[PDB]
C-alpha cells in the first residue's frame, strides 16, 4: 500500500523577467531587480527648488560684458546651474576675443550668485567721451548702442589726455572686474578717435603687471566691422586696489561683479529652455526622478544622482530560475 | 545548475508553493499540501539582500564627468580630456555590466545549493526510515503524520522512534 | 575540484573516449564500450563558447591609446599624459588577466560539477536495482543488455521493470 | 555554506584538532582520538598560498599618484589633473576592495567543499560496511582497529576483507 | 557470478596545454584557447590597401615648409598614416622655431591628403627681392636655397616698400596657410637686408589678430646661422581672407596646402621604412594580422586591431583537467 | 553493541578575526591574513639613508635665487625628495612673478643635487654699479640687501652702457641659469635708477630668443614695494653659451647651479619637519615601515612602498568558518 511521502521542491510562477550570465543569456528567473534608469522627463527643471540660469541665446561673454541684446540677464538671481546653447547668437555683437575665457568659465562653475555693483560711473570721466562709444555692431531698438558693463572712451576737443583711475576693492568679497582694448583698422581711425598715434593700457593690482597695446591690421569685416575688442579680466581680492592708465583704446569698466555665493555649479550646454519642474538630478537631455543606483541619460549631471553607465540594461536576479 | 538539484534530479518548479523559495510538500494520512522551508528561504533573502546592497554600495565611488572648454588651440588637452573622462566610463561600465553577469551566475547556483541542501538535510534525518525516489520525494516506511511530518520540516526527526516499524515494513519488502 | 568527481572519486580520464568530454564504459553480456554523453557535453559546449564570446566582447570597448605630442616647456602635461595612457594600459591588463585566472577556475569547476550530475543522474535512476562500487562504476543486480544501457544513457531506465529481478539478486547475497 | 558540510550536516568545529583544518575522529576497542587528514590540508594551505599571492601580484601594476603643481590660470589642467588621478585611486580601491570579498567568499566555500570531499572519500571507500549517520560520523557493522582506521584515512581500506563480517552483522540487525 | 557494469567517466588525451587560474598554475588541460597576439611581421605597410607616408629623413616642419633636402614630398598621395623618425635629420635648414607646432601636428592626425596650390606666385613681387633668399644652410645640389614653400624676401634698391598684400580662400576647401618672420644677428644685418630699422608684420583673418616683431639677440651659431626664422601657420576658412602688411624680415607664403580630405589617420613614431606589404592593423613595430582578441605588440595601434595588454599570456581553459 | 566510530569534521579554534564577503558581512574566521597597513610613524625621514632637503619656511624660489632669509640653502647636499610647506613665508621677498615656475619644480622633481657655482664674479661690472641693488624688503640682519645669486646693477655716473655679455658652459653637465628684470613704478624711477628711458634685456642661447621689456604700471605695495621683479631660467647646455645684452632694468645671474646628479626625487607638500629617523617608504604625513601590500596612509609616496587604496579595512580569509 502506498507509503506517506514528503518531497523537497522549489518555486515557480508565471514571470517572464529574463537576466545574463557569462555562461547564458536570457535566462527567465522567478524574481528581478532592475537597477538602471532609463527614463528622463526631457526637460530643464530647478534643482532642489533652485532655478537655473538659462541664458537662451546669450552668451556667458554676452552676459557678463552686457551685450543689449541680453538686457534680460542685467541682474539675475542665484542660480543652481547654468545652461547656454551651443552656438549663442549674441556673444561679442562688436568682434573681437575674451582673454582667458575658458578659465573664467571655469570660474563660473564655482558660483552660484552675482551681485553686479557700479565702481566707475559714466559720467566721471570729465576729460573723455564716454556716451560715443557706441556702433551698429551693438544694436539696440533700432539705435547703436554697445556693451551696457564697460564703457568706450573716446577723444574730446582732438585731445586724449592720459587716464589714471583706481578702484578699492572695499567689499567684503571678491570682485570680478572686466576691461577692454580696441583694435582699430588703420592709423586714419586711430588718430580719429584717439587723436594719439601710439597707445597703450597698463593695468595692475597686488598680482596683475599688465600693459596692452593695439595692434593694427587690416582684417575681415565681422558684423559690419574690421576693427576688434579684445577684453580681459580679474579678479580683485578684498582690500586690494586695481590701477589703470591710457592714453586710448580703453574699453573701461563701468560695472563689476561681486561674488556673493560660491557652490557648487556647473555650465550645462542644451538647446532646450525651462521646463517649470523640480527634480534633485538634471541632465542636459532632461532630469531624472529615480531610486535605482544607475542611469544611462547622459554622464554630465548635477544633483543627487544615479551612477551614469553606458549600459542598454543592467538586472539582477534574485529569485531563481524560473521552469516553463 | 552547478549542484544539480533546480532543474536537474527535481524536474520543475511547484506552481503550487507561493509563499516562499523553497519548502515541502507532504502526502500522508491526513492529507497532503505546500509548507514553505523558512528558514532556508530567510538564509537566502539575507544573502541576496546582502549582494544586492554591496553591489550598489561598492559603485558608490565611482566616476562623475565634469565639462571643460577648451579654445581652437587646446586641441590636444581637449582630446586628452575626452580620452581620459570616456576611459573612465568605459572602465565602470565594465566593471558593472560584469560584476551584474558574474553575480547573476552565482545567485542562480545559490539558490541551487540550497535546495540541494534542504533535500541532504531531509535525507540524512531519514536515512533508512524512508526510500528515496530519485525525483526529490521520500517515500517512508513507516506512518508520519502532521506530527512527524513536521519534525522532519524544522529538523527534529526522530530515527529511532521510527526504525522498529520501518525496519518491519522493509524486511516485509524485500521478502516479497 | 570543488565538486569531487574530476579526478576526485572518478580517478582518472578515459583516453578511449574520443568523442565528447562525458559519458559511459559499459560491460555486459553484449560486450564493452564507450559512449559520449551528448546532452551534458552539449550543454557544456554551449556554457563555454558563450563565456568566451562574453569575455570578448566585454573587453569590446577598452582604451585606445593615441600619440601625442608636446614641447620642452609642456613636461607637466606630457607627463599628465603619460600617466592617465599608462594608467589605462593597466587597468585593463588587469582586468584581462583576472577575468582569465577567475573564468579558468570556474571553467574547471564546471566541468567537475558536470561530471558529478551526470554520475548522480545514473544512481538516482538505478537506486537499489544496482551497487554503486564507489569510482564512478555501477554493477548491476539484474542483466542489463544494450537496450537496457541505452534506457540508462538517455534517462529512460525502468526501475519498476527490474525491481523484481534485482531484489531476487540482493537477498541471494545478502543470504550468503 | 555552498557544499553543505561545514556548519551544514557537521554540525560544528573541532575544538580537539589543532594540527589542521580537516580530519577524522575515530573511537574503536584500542580507544579514542583526533587526527588531521594531512594530504586535503596541505592542498587547501597550497590553494589559499597561490590565492592570496595571486591577489597582491596582480596588484602589483597599480596606479602611483605623482605630484603636479599649476597657477592660478590653470584652473582647467589642475582640475583635470585631480579628476584623473582620484580617478584611479577609486578605480584601484574597488579593484581591491571586490577582490578581497569575492575571493573570501570562494575561500570559504573551497574550505566547505574539501570538508564535503574528504566525507565522501569515506563513505564511497566503506559503502555497505558501514552505517551512515547523518552528523558527519560511521559507524562500523565490524571491528575496525588502529590499523582498520589508519587505512580508511590514508584511502586504503579493503572492503572485500570486511564484507562478510559486516554482512553477518548487517543481517543480524535487519532480522531484530 | 560478475554483474554488468555501466560507468560515468571523462575525456583525457595527450594534450599538454597549460592553463593558470587563482588558486593554482600551470594546470594542463584537454582543451584550451590562446587569446593573446604575440606576433607582428616587422614592417610598415599599406593600410587596407591605402599606402603610409614614410618621411623618411625629414620631419613634419620640413616636409611642410619645403626644405630642399625634402623634394621626395613636394606632392604626396593620400595617405593612411604618417611615419616619422624620432629625431629626423632634414628639419628647419636655417635654425628657428615653429610656432603651435604641436597643435598643427595635431591636426595632421585627421588629415589623409593635401592639395598644395599658389596663393602667391614668385614672381609678383615687383617692388622687392624674391629671388634673393637663399642661405647656405638650406643647401640644394651644392647651390644655397631655402624653404620652398615660402619666400624670403629681401630689400630692393636700399628700399624696401610696405608691403600690402591679400588672398581670398575661393576654394571650397579649407586651406593651411604658412609665413614667418626673420629674427637677425644684429642691427647692421637689419639694414642690410631690409633698410628699415624698425619692422613688424601684422597678419588679420576673420579670427586672426597678429602683429609680430623681429627680435634681436646675439645667439649661438646653429647650422652656421646666428639669425633664426620664426615660422606660423593659420587655417583660412572657405569664403574668407588673410591679409599681410610688412616692412621689412616678412618670410612671405607662396604655396599653401589644400585639406582635400579629412579622416582618421595618425603621426606614428619609428625608425622603419616601407616594407611592400598590406595590413588591416599597424603598429610602430610592424603589422598584425590576427583573429585574437588580444595583442600585446605596442599600445599605438592603427586600423582593424585587437585589443592591446601587458600581458606576456593569456590562455582560457575550455577543456577540463587533463590527467596524466 | 556500539560498533565503532569514525568522524570526519573540521577545525575551531577561540579565534574572533572577521572577514566579509558579498553576501555576508563580520564572518568569524578560524585563520586570517590583514593585507591593508593603517599605521605610520608621523615624522620625515632619511630614504634608505639619504636626507631629504627640507626647506622649513623657504620656497623653491626662495631657495634657487637666494632670499637672504634662506642662508641655510646656499650649498645644500645631496637630497632624496624636498619637503616644502603649503605657503613659505620666505618666497620672493622683492615682489613678483616666477616665469614658467611649475615647469621649473617639475625639472626638481627629477634631480638629486645641486653644485652652485659663480658664472659672472659681482667685481667684473666695471661700467655699472653691482653693489647697490639692494632694497629693505630683502632684509638681511636689519640692513637692506637682495637675492644672493643674481646681481641687481644700478646706473653709474647717470650712464648706463650697453651690456653685452656670454657665458660659455664648459663644464660636462647641465646648468641652470637664473636672471630677471625689473618693472619699475614710473618713469621717474626708471630715470632715476637707470637713465635710459626706453630699455631692453635680450637673452640668447642655442633655442633661447628672448627680449624682455620692462613694464610700468602703478600696482599696490607688496612688503612695501610698487616695483616688481619677473624672474627667468634656461638649462644652458654643454658647450652652449647664454649672450645677454641691455641697457638696464637688468637683474643679471652671479651663480648658476649645475645639475651632477639626476634621479627620481619629488617635491612633497607637508608641515613637519626633520624626525631624525630612517625609511624606505615615506608619505606627507609619516614614514611607513610595512610588509602588507596595502595600506591607506597618503596616495603621494616615495620609495619601496605599498599600493595605496582608499580602504579602511582589507582582510583574506585563510582559514574557515569559525563555529561559536
Ligand atoms: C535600489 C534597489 O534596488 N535596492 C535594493 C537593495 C536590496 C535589495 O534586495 C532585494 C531583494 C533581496 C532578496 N529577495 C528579493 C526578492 O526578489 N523577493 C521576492 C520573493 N520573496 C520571497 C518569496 C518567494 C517566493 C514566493 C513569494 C515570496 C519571500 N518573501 N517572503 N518570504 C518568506 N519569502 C523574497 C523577496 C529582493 N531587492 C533589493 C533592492
Ligand atoms: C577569437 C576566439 O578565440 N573566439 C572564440 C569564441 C568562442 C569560442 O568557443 C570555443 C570553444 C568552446 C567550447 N569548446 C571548445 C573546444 O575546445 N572544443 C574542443 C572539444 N570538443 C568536444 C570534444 C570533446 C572531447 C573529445 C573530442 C571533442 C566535442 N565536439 N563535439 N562534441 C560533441 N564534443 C568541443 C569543442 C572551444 N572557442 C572559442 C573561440
Ligand atoms: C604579505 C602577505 O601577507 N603575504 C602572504 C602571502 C601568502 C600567504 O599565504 C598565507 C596563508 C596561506 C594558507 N594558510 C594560512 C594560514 O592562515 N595558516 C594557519 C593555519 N595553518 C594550518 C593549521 C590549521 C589548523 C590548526 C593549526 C594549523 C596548518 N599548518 N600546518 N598544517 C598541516 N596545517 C595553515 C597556515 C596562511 N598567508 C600569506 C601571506
Ligand atoms: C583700500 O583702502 C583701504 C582703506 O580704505 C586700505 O586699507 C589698508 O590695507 C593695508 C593692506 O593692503 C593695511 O596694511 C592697512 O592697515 C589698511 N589701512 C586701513 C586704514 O584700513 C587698502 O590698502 C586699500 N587698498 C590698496 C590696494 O591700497
Ligand atoms: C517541530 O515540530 C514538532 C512536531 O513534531 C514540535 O514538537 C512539539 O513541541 C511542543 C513544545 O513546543 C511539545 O509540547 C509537543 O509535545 C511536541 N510534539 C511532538 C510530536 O514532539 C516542535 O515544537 C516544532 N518546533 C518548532 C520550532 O516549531
Ligand atoms: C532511449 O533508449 C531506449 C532503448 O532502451 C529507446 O527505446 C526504444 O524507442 C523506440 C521508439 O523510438 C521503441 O520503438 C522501442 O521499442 C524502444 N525500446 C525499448 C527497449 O524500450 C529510446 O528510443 C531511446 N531514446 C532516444 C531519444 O534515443
Ligand atoms: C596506510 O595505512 C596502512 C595501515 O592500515 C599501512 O599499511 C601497512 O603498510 C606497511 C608497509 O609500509 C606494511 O608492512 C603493513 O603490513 C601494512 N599494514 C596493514 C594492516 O596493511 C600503510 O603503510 C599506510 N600508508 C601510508 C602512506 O602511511
Ligand atoms: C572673398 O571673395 C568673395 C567673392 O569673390 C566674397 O564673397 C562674399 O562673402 C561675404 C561673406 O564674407 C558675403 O556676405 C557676400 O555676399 C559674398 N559676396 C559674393 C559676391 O560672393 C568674400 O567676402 C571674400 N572674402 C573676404 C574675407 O572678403
Ligand atoms: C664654448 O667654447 C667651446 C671651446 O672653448 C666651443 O667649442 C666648439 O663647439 C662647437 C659646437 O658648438 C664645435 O663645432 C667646435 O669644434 C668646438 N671647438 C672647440 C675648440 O672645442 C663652443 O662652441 C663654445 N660655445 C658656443 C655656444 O660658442
Ligand atoms: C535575448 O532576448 C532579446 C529579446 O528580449 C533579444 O533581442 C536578444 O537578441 C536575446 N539575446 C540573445 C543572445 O539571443
Ligand atoms: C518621482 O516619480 C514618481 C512616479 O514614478 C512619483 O510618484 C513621485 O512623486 C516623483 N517624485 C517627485 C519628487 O516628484
Ligand atoms: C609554469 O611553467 C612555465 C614553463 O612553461 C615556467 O616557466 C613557470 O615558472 C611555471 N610557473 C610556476 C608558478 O611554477
Ligand atoms: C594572415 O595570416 C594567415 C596565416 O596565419 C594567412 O593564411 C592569411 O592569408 C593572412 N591574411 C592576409 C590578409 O594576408
Ligand atoms: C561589523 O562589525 C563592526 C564591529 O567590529 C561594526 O562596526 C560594523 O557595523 C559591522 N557591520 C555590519 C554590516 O553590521
Ligand atoms: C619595522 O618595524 C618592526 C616592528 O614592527 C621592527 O622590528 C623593524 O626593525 C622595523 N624595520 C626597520 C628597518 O626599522
Amino acid at each position: 500500500d502506498p507509503g506517506d511521502q514528503i518531497c523537497i521542491g522549489y518555486h515557480a510562477n508565471n514571470s517572464t523577467e529574463q537576466v545574463d550570465t557569462i555562461m547564458e543569456k536570457n535566462v527567465t528567473v522567478t524574481h528581478a531587480q532592475d537597477i538602471l534608469e532609463k527614463k528622463h522627463n526631457g526637460k530643464l527643471c530647478d534643482l532642489d527648488g533652485v532655478k537655473p540660469l538659462i541664458l537662451r541665446d546669450c552668451s556667458v561673454a554676452g552676459w557678463l560684458l552686457g551685450n543689449p541684446m541680453c538686457d534680460e540677464f542685467i541682474n539675475v538671481p542665484e542660480w543652481s546651474y547654468i545652461v547656454e546653447k551651443a552656438n549663442p547668437v549674441n556673444d561679442l555683437c562688436y568682434p573681437g576675443d575674451f582673454n582667458d575665457y575658458e578659465e573664467l568659465k571655469h570660474l563660473l562653475s564655482r558660483i552660484n550668485h552675482f551681485e553686479k555693483i557700479q565702481i566707475i560711473p559714466k559720467s566721471s570721466w570729465s576729460s573723455h567721451e564716454a556716451s560715443l562709444g557706441v556702433s551698429s555692431a551693438c544694436p539696440y531698438q533700432g539705435k547703436s548702442s554697445f556693451f551696457r558693463n564697460v564703457v568706450w572712451l573716446i577723444k574730446k576737443n582732438s585731445t586724449y589726455p592720459t587716464i589714471k583711475r583706481s578702484y578699492n576693492n572695499t567689499n567684503q568679497e571678491d570682485l570680478l572686474v572686466l576691461w577692454g582694448i580696441h583694435h582699430p583698422n588703420d592709423a586714419a581711425e586711430q588718430t580719429k578717435l584717439y587723436q594719439n598715434p601710439t597707445t597703450y593700457i597698463s593695468v595692475g593690482t597686488s598680482t596683475l603687471n599688465q600693459r596692452l597695446v593695439p595692434r593694427i591690421a587690416t582684417r575681415s569685416k565681422v558684423n559690419g566691422q574690421s576693427g576688434r575688442m579684445e577684453f580681459f579680466w580679474t579678479i580683485l581680492k578684498p582690500n586690494d586696489a586695481i590701477n589703470f592708465e591710457s592714453n586710448g583704446n580703453f574699453i573701461a569698466p563701468e560695472y563689476a561683479y561681486k561674488i556673493v555665493k560660491k557652490g557648487d555649479s556647473t555650465i550645462m550646454k542644451s538647446e532646450l529652455e525651462y521646463g517649470n519642474c523640480n527634480t534633485k538630478c538634471q541632465t542636459p537631455m532632461g532630469a531624472i526622478n529615480s531610486s535605482m543606483p544607475f542611469h544611462n541619460i547622459h554622464p554630465l549631471t548635477i544633483g543627487e544622482c544615479p551612477k551614469y553607465v553606458k549600459s542598454n540594461r543592467l538586472v539582477l536576479a534574485t529569485g531563481l530560475r524560473n521552469s516553463p | 545548475g552547478l549542484f544539480g538539484a533546480i532543474a536537474g534530479f527535481i524536474e520543475g518548479g511547484w506552481q503550487g508553493m507561493v509563499d516562499g523559495w523553497y519548502g515541502y510538500h507532504h502526502s500522508n494520512e491526513q492529507g497532503s499540501g505546500y509548507a514553505a522551508d523558512k528558514e532556508s528561504t530567510q538564509k537566502a533573502i539575507d544573502g541576496v539582500t546582502n549582494k544586492v546592497n554591496s553591489i550598489i554600495d561598492k559603485m558608490n565611488t565611482q566616476f562623475e564627468a565634469v565639462g571643460r572648454e577648451f579654445n581652437n588651440l587646446e586641441r590636444r588637452i581637449e582630446n586628452l580630456n575626452k580620452k581620459m573622462e570616456d576611459g573612465f566610463l568605459d572602465v565602470w561600465t565594465y566593471n558593472a555590466e560584469l560584476l551584474v553577469l558574474m553575480e547573476n551566475e552565482r545567485t542562480l547556483d545559490f539558490h541551487d545549493s540550497n535546495v540541494k541542501n534542504l533535500y541532504d538535510k531531509v535525507r540524512l534525518q531519514l536515512r533508512d526510515n524512508a526510500k528515496e525516489l530519485g525525483n526529490g520525494c521520500f517515500e517512508f516506511y513507516h506512518k508520519c503524520d502532521n506530527e512527524c511530518m513536521e519534525s522532519v520540516r524544522n529538523g527534529t526527526y526522530d530515527y529511532p522512534q521510527y526504525s522498529e516499524e520501518a525496519r518491519l515494513k522493509r524486511e516485509e519488502i524485500s521478502s516479497g
